[PDB]
């Protein structure tokens, strides 16, 4: 059951891209053996997107493409960066992509060593002046072509090239090891043994005898587990993915709601105010058919319930027309469980009309 | 003169030409650098010609406005990376600049003063880069709105202060007009739009009579929301814009619309497709 890496390709139309992708799955089949592509390296699999649109990216990020864990930067040797390479890089230091590993192209039309230098130089200066480490950063000097053509030299450079993968991007965390985290959907009390809430396990396990926080809407309260049930049968535990009721000592039906989280002590807080992206559905995908301006106060959803917010649309923007992509400062009228990366819907009405991620928590 | 490491890389902080292209340059000038830039000049307009058949439907749409006379302007590339590239950008502007300055509405004409400069640029970003059209309104009073670099509107108004031409222009970029006001819409053009429903409305059964009837009243709905005075505004729809206007004392007498890429069909690309193609 290998962890799951998302990486995508970023890089000038024509530095070959989709040629090095195509190499990779075909070298890694030849050596280990068997819109996304997929491959595998003896430990881990891989998910590999394309990364053509600015705007596009970020729309797919929004509406629930996973993120990169990693991004795989192309750079043909023969002409080094291009001026649209800083927005390249931009847009990694925009949504967060946390790793880049550079394959420098097309080193099968590059003799000079000094100029292939040069070039790997400005490349790490590019990712410095950006703040990715510039220094640290892998390199690997290779053919995409040549290698796709089966040739063994460059076959290896290919084999380089997934050996950071593997060892420069970190194995992802499963949810089953992270923190625990429940997102409550529903509360009643059992006259003989207390209260119970219930929800989807989003993360982690929830043990018998654990304390458990109790977060968002109204104030944070403490509690402990003296119970995890699965259709009325009693569990030891509940995992990440299960669906269960979690019985809690001492508090009662009327302290908890919808729309609170079960967490474990100290590992997810209550806030109001945030920074995000955001993505409004055109009309074609059932969104509003009209424009909104700065007085706009929708609901956002987090994960089990509406929050109303309002907005403070970015400088020099006074109109979000359907089909828009836009930055947002929303303030909440009370706080809610939230971390960066918190995925949610707005809504109004009850319906869906955008969809957002929560990009810096502000108060 | 030697070509070094260190001779290449000048060539390369002066001008964003690729390494390997910078080194073949310099050395067919034995070092000038100049000769080397020269040299590179021939050269760009191949390599611009090799990327001219490329679609390019990204870009940006800009506006500018000198009094009484106002510039709205597209120039294309391929991708959105390079719509934000500072360089593309500064090309944009140095176009719009000119065009405004010397009262440029001829695509044609901004296209021959910029051809060479055009090249150096696409030889550098490595896109296909057009000057695709451009077009000026006149008014009493202009004013302008951009919405991102996707859309930008021009406005010409009587009676109208700054605040209201913007939202006149916010509300054109939304909802698209092609008129200024119903009655601007030919007769000819009314006709033939009332056959088009007559016909649709008989088919699905209704009397003639009644048919008629209703497409009289498709007719005013028609006028009204292809043309500005007949829409309602976007900013409170309960009102048309022809009401906004007389409360207002005020009336339009010319816009113009552009949005990036309207008119060109966009590559669709399946990358996963065509990764299997090349493997197999
Ligand atoms: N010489 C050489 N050409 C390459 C290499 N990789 C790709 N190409 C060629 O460069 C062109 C564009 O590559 P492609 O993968 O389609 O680029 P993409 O747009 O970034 O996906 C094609 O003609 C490829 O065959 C390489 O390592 N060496
Ligand atoms: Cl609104
Ligand atoms: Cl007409």
């Amino acid at each position: 059951t290998k962890p799951h890496v998302n990486v995508g390709t970023i890089g000038h139309v024509d530095h070959g891209k989709t040629t090095l992708t195509a190499a990779i799955t075909t070298v890694l089949a030849k050596t280990y053996g068997g819109s996304h592509v997929e491959y595998d390296t003896p430990t881990r699999h891989y998910a590999h997107v394309d990364c053509p649109g600015h705007a596009d990216y970020v729309k797919n990020m929004i509406t629930g493409a996973a993120q990169m864990d990693g991004a795989i930067l192309v750079v043909a040797a023969t002409d080094g960066p291009m001026p649209q390479t800083r927005e390249h890089i931009l847009l990694g230091r925009q949504v967060g992509v946390p790793y880049i590993i550079v394959f420098l192209n097309k080193c099968d039309m590059v003799d000079d060593e000094e100029l292939l230098e040069l070039v790997e130089m400005e490349v790490r200066e590019l990712l410095s002046q950006y703040d990715f480490p510039g220094d640290d950063t892998p390199i690997v000097r290779g053919s995409a072509l040549k290698a796709l053509e089966g040739d063994a030299e460059w076959e290896a450079k290919i084999l380089e090239l997934a050996g950071f993968l593997d060892s420069y991007i970190p194995e992802p965390e499963r949810a089953i090891d992270k923190p625990f985290l429940l997102p409550i959907e529903d509360v009643f009390s059992i006259s003989g043994r207390g209260t119970v809430v219930t929800g989807r396990v989003e993360r982690g396990i929830i043990k018998v005898g654990e304390e458990v926080e109790i977060v968002g809407i109204k104030e944070t309260q403490k509690s402990t587990c003296t119970g995890v049930e699965m259709f009325r049968k009693l569990l030891d535990e509940g995992r990440a993915g299960e669906n269960v009721g979690v019985l809690l000592r001492g508090i009662k039906r009327e302290e908890i709601e919808r729309g609170q989280v079960l967490a474990k002590p100290g590992t997810i807080k209550p806030h109001t105010k945030f920074e995000s992206e955001v993505y409004i559905l055109s009309k074609d995908e059932g969104g509003r058919h009209t424009p909104f301006f700065k007085g706009y106060r929708p609901q956002f959803y987090f994960r089990t319930t509406d929050v109303t917010g309002t907005i403070e649309l970015p400088e020099g923007v006074e109109m979000v027309m359907p089909g828009d992509n836009i930055k947002m400062v929303v303030t909440l009228i009370h706080p809610i469980a939230m971390d960066d990366g918190l995925r949610f819907a707005i809504r109004e009405g009850g319906r869906t009309v955008g969809a957002g991620v929560v990009a810096k928590v502000l108060g | 003169a030697e070509i070094t490491a260190s001779l290449v890389k000048e060539l390369r902080e002066r001008t964003g030409a690729g390494m390997m292209d910078c080194k073949k340059a310099l050395t067919e000038a034995n070092g000038d650098i100049e000769l080397a830039i020269e040299n590179m000049r021939k050269s760009g307009a191949i390599k611009a010609a090799k990327k001219a058949g490329n679609v390019a439907a990204d870009g940006v749409i800009k506006t500018k406005i000198d009094g009484n006379y106002g510039i709205i302007l597209e120039v294309n590339c391929q991708t959105d990376f390079v719509a934000k590239d500072a360089g593309f950008q500064a090309f944009a502007d140095k176009v719009l600049d000119a065009a405004v300055a010397g009262k440029i509405t001829d695509v044609e004409v901004l296209k021959a003063q910029f051809e060479e400069e055009r090249v150096a640029l696409v030889a550098k970003i490595g896109e296909n880069i057009n000057i695709r059209r451009v077009a000026a309104l006149e008014g009493d009073v202009l004013g302008s709105y951009q919405h991102g670099a996707r859309i930008g509107v021009l406005v010409a108004a009587k009676g109208a202060d700054e605040e209201l031409v913007k939202h006149i222009a916010m509300h054109v970029a939304a909802s698209k007009p092609e008129f200024i006001k119903p009655e601007d819409v030919s007769a000819e053009v009314v006709e033939k739009e009332y056959q088009v429903q007559l016909d649709i409305a008989m088919q699905s059964g209704k009397p003639k009579e009644i048919a008629e009837k209703m497409v009289e009243g498709r007719m005013k709905k028609f006028t009204g929301e292809v043309s500005l005075t007949g829409q309602p505004f976007v900013m409170e729809p309960s009102k048309t814009v022809g009401q906004l206007l007389k409360e207002h004392n005020a009336e339009v007498t010319g816009f113009i619309r552009f949005e990036v890429g309207e008119g060109i069909e966009k590559v669709e690309t399946d990358f996963a497709a065509e990764v299997a193609a090349m493997s197999k």
